[PDB]
């Protein structure tokens, strides 16, 4: 009953600003996680994006720490991941996540079955 | 930061394999945050255990899970034709980011 | 059966109440099980692992200083300021130098300076905590079979060696020949972890006080930390030598192995090679005998001529033991053994190897038996050859029971509360005589703790000179239960 | 240092023995003794600093025990 | 062990500060108030014994004190 | 007195008393250390083998 | 100015060539040719004994334990006599003079 | 259904080193301990065996103490024996023999049973 | 280094034959740890005979041990022509090293 779909990136340039969207729907997106995880082909999960909340909070990747810059939205329901200064190791394919909040807000302890449902898989490219 | 599982298993159908995963003292061997993802070819992942051994609605209550120790266990019985998918771990780690397993080969014959 | 010659092991007779009876054995005891029916089974741990350990505080044993950097300024202005005393490897220390026109400054005073020297652990000491689950007991159990060469036997496939844990049940174990016997045993309420640190040098390992290992004046570093660069308490392994009023220098403090081989004093050691075993401690054990077979009945007695074929030998505790093997026919038998007297009529003295058996073949069978305390015969068989062979045991008149008071109250010694455990509800003594020894015990444990070997000597002799002068009949309660207990326990600690 | 509060009393002693029992258990008294046939003068001077204080033989007997007990 | 009987009041010193001054002169007075504070029972019944044998305030102070530092 | 590469100035009645395994001076080859029980410890438990 | 060490320690020793030798209870004490070499180490403590050992009698058998003791590590204490002590002592005036 | 089998080596020059294994089988290893006899062709059996253990401790043979060197192994249940610098009496036909150890681990007092089962051998050759 | 059983001894098959060990009482006169084995000449023994008397099961109920001091001996009530073997010892020292007999051989006819 809920499902994640994205936004396409056709051909990028290394240097240049990827992104891509999700356009969340089906349950309520104002107190839930979205997080943000690249996979290369048959390599491991680099999990990219970070613990987004009602007010989009920030949690800092180590190897991604100074090169994305990850924002969100609540008019259109929908969560932003951008990633600026690719090179040719980036181009991967491109997943989502979910994950529940504490009710008080703040969300650093996570919950027990963390990652529900996934997105599709936007593939992205290097010139 | 990463995980130490096995790249290639194999197993007829109607003997089981297990999978292991090799983690520190503060992702996997302190605390009960162990997931197990498989992924299809042509499909994004999905949720296949919650913290230890315990499952969600969907699949069909053969896939059993335990800790050893630093060890996490992924037991599989009875094998199918379907299931030649690649079985990753994860895990929450102590100062809050999420590790991941490197990828596991799966086919019976 | 592989409890005789074990030193200080003991016997309980009775499965009364119901059909059980309370026993508590460490691993260097091995107790013995006897009842009117029911044959007799010799009992003792043998191991005792924790399964999954977790490290709790890693210590610093031996360091060195590289990379020594110091830095002194003037007078009156300030303190001094270093690049590496933002880095917490490196030990730090402010101190006073004299400085003058000499020393190029100006204004003649005492001045600061800073000592910068990076701190690297070179050997470890880590201790590891278990929480009173997932750790397995084992237990083996042995009758008296009278089997063929098996006796001392402490090795060799010859008894049940079951493994219980609190993941474990009941354990119930078909020892053949003999039925199931069955232990409801309690793996928590003994060794009482939660208290206990697994802690481990670098070949060796001990079980220390959990408080004891936590304020240890070495550098530590927190248990899960990899990258153990950040040492917490790097002061006490380095010392500034500032000898004059000239500039200070840092050296390091050698090694603590042989300086906490004596802090390691009063703890008992364990073994953290291939596993933690451990081989110290308790384990109560309810053990109820209502399904025991006796492995003998149905079957018809001796025609005679035995034939003894190790000599008789008596253990410690004055108990006979043994060795005879049949002649004739009619192999699957019982033993007409009894031990009588001078002049012939009156059985006295007891068995312990209850119904001897013939298993069927010339295989020799062991006998224990408890012969009385003077002369007396010990007759194998019936009258077509029998053998009336003469015995004296000695001494065992009231030397024995002053002799089991002592054990009895060293037993109360070794272990606290549980050595009321020892026997199978007694009820309104038993019962009652638990519960006094625990608050006793309880006012005695928050005292006479970090006291040691001659302290608590001491304090008898205070306690019972002060009931020695003291009146109103005070005389009976302040030396009695006081003034002379922590005189025995003032002599039976530092085991 | 560490080789000082030498883990004794904490409960914790079992049947079996420990990791110096009997190598430890006559090394405080021997070494007080050997400090007193190397510093007489502080023994003397405890027995008189111990008699003219407490006007029982035992409280002169347990000072006198004490102050020799507390040098090292 | 060797590292009890620690060279401290045989004489030989000097204005040089020695190879622990301001370490080794404070720890047998840490440790006794840590021993203190991590084992009260010792201290409220070495001041009940001292209470009671004593006549003056001044031995019960002095046997309290000395029977507080003989144990470790 | 001389550690691996430090030096002490102790007096002698003090030196001499130390707790620990001590050979003569001046010698060659040294197998005949004097108070050996000091610096090693025999552990007999259960009453079993040592 | 001219030192000799008169009594050097061992800090951190060694052992090597474990032997042991056991008899019978009412048998005496064990003896072996590595107790009367000194650079062994020795204590006569007792086991108990029995018919599972191989022994026979049910008692308290002696027992030796020998080990040989290897240094490695020394703590050399030197002397000198007060003759051959050399002392250096400056002597310097209140003179105006710079540096 | 308890067996211990050995491999045959025959040919070895005098001055180097022959090695010899121990394939066990019907019993966990770990907690029997396992020797070595040499019987010299047509004469006496020779106790070279040092008394290996789940641990593996040894016991200092006087005659054969500086030549021979022996070593265990845990997962493949195996016991292996290494004689360097052989000679023309060193050659001879090579036994293992397995006795049981103490419940502690400690394997030194010997069971009154000891050297149940042996090994085929391994005669080995010198030129 | 070793114990002095004789080189060869003889008997007709019927008849009783004892192969007796002499040795020191480093591991016989104190110990009962003597046992005894035979070896046809295929290839390695059998443990044939325990620390005094005692036997393995399967051993044919007439081989009998005894010990008078530091000598002990082997006996073969009811000789037949299969026990022509070579018969040897073993002895537990107190040293804690094992000692072996000299070597004794049997021919029956
Ligand atoms: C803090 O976070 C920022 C985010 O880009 C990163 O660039 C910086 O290196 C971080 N600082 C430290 C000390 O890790
Ligand atoms: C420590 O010393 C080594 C060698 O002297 C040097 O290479 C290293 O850079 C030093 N460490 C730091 C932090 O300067
Ligand atoms: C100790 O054993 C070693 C084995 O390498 C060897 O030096 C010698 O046989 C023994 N040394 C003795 C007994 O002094």
């Amino acid at each position: 009953e809920v499902q994640l779909v994205e936004s396409g990136a056709e051909v990028k340039k290394p240097g240049a600003s990827v992104k891509v969207s999700c356009k969340a729907s089906g349950y309520t997106f104002t107190s839930y996680a979205m997080h943000w995880v690249r996979q290369a082909p048959g390599q491991r999960l680099e999990w990219m994006g970070w613990i987004n909340a009602g007010n989009g909070n920030t949690k800092y990747s180590q190897k991604f720490q100074d090169r994305v810059t990850i924002t969100r939205d609540t008019s259109a329901s929908t969560a932003y991941m951008e990633l600026s200064s690719l090179r040719s190791e980036d181009t991967a394919i491109y997943y989502c996540a979910r994950d529940k909040v504490d009710d008080y807000g703040d969300y650093w302890f996570p919950t027990l079955w963390y990652f529900d449902y996934w997105g599709q898989g936007t593939l992205v490219t290097v010139s | 930061s990463a995980l130490t599982q096995p790249a290639s298993v194999s197993g007829s159908p109607g003997q089981s394999i297990t999978i292991s995963c090799t983690g520190t003292s503060s992702d996997v061997g302190g605390f009960n945050y162990v997931s197990w993802f498989q992924q299809h070819p042509g499909k994004a992942p999905k949720l296949m255990l919650y913290d230890v051994t315990s499952r969600p609605s969907g699949v069909s209550s053969r896939f059993s899970g335990s800790k050893s120790g630093n060890t996490a266990s992924l037991t599989i019985s009875g094998l199918q034709a379907e299931d030649e998918a690649d079985y990753y771990c994860s895990s929450h780690t102590s100062r809050g980011t999420w590790v991941f397993g490197g990828g596991t080969k799966l086919t019976v014959l | 059966m592989r409890c005789i010659g074990i030193s200080n092991r003991d016997f309980v007779e009775g499965v009364s109440g119901g059909s059980w009876v309370d026993i508590v054995l460490e691993h260097g005891s091995c107790v013995t099980t006897m009842a009117k029916n029911k044959p007799t089974l010799d009992f003792e741990l043998i191991e005792t692992e924790a399964k999954q350990p977790a490290t709790l505080r890693k210590y610093c044993i031996e360091a060195k200083l590289t990379n020594t950097t110091t830095d002194s300024r003037c007078p009156t202005q300030g303190e001094p300021s270093l690049n590496e005393e933002q880095d917490k490897r490196f030990v730090c220390k402010h101190s006073m130098v004299d400085r003058g026109w000499g020393n190029g400054c100006g204004l003649f005073g005492k001045g600061g300076i800073v000592t910068c020297a990076m701190f690297t652990c070179k050997k470890n000491m880590k201790g590891k905590v278990v929480q009173p689950e997932n750790l397995e007991y084992t237990i083996v159990i042995t009758p008296h079979s009278g089997e063929e060469h098996a006796v001392g036997n402490d090795t060799g496939k010859h008894g049940k060696e079951i493994k219980i844990t609190p993941q474990s049940s009941i354990t119930e174990a078909e020892l053949t020949g003999y039925g199931t016997v069955t232990m409801e045993c309690s793996p928590r309420t003994g060794l009482d972890f939660n208290e206990m640190v697994l802690l481990q040098m670098e070949n060796k390992a001990w079980l220390v006080h959990r408080q004891w290992f936590l304020d240890l004046p070495l550098p530590w570093l927190p248990g899960a930390d990899t990258q153990g660069s950040n040492w917490i308490q790097k002061e006490t392994l380095v010392t500034f030598k500032n000898p004059h009023a000239k500039k200070q220098d840092v050296v390091v403090l050698g090694s603590q192995e042989g300086a906490m081989h004596t802090a390691l004093t009063g703890a008992t050691e364990i073994q953290m090679s291939s596993g933690n075993l451990l081989f110290t401690g308790h384990l109560k054990c309810r053990l109820r005998m209502d399904k025991l077979q006796l492995k003998g009945m149905s079957y018809s007695m001796c025609t005679g001529k035995f034939k003894v074929v190790k000599e008789i030998a008596e253990t410690q505790h004055g108990t006979i033991v043994i060795r005879v093997q049949y002649e004739g026919d009619g192999s699957p038998c019982k033993i007409p053994f009894e031990i009588m007297d001078l002049e012939k009529r009156h059985v006295l003295g007891r068995l312990i190897t209850v119904n001897p058996i013939v298993t069927e073949k010339d295989s020799p069978v062991n006998i224990e038996a408890e012969p009385p305390f003077g002369d007396s015969y010990i007759i194998i068989g019936v009258e077509p050859g029998q053998l009336k062979l003469n015995w004296f045991k000695k001494g065992s008149s009231i030397g024995q029971m002053i002799e089991t008071t002592m054990r009895g109250a060293k037993r109360m010694a070794i272990l606290g509360d549980t050595a009321w455990d020892f026997g199978s509800l007694g009820g309104v003594f038993t019962s009652i005589g638990k519960a006094l020894h625990q608050v006793f015990g309880a006012i005695y444990g928050a005292a006479f703790s970090g006291v040691s070997w001659i302290m608590k000597i001491l304090i008898g002799v205070i306690i019972t000179w002060i009931g020695m002068n003291s009146r109103s009949t005070s005389l009976s309660v302040s030396l009695v239960l006081v003034g002379v207990v922590t005189l025995y326990l003032g002599v039976m600690v530092q085991a | 240092s560490v080789a000082l509060v030498p883990h004794v009393g904490m409960g914790l002693e079992t049947r079996t023995e420990t990791w110096m029992s009997s190598e430890g258990a006559w090394k405080h008294a021997q070494r007080i003794e050997t400090w007193i046939l190397r510093h007489p003068g502080f023994t003397i001077m405890a027995a008189i600093l111990a008699y003219t204080i407490g006007t029982t033989h035992f409280q002169r007997a347990l000072i006198f025990i004490l102050l020799t007990a507390v040098a090292p």
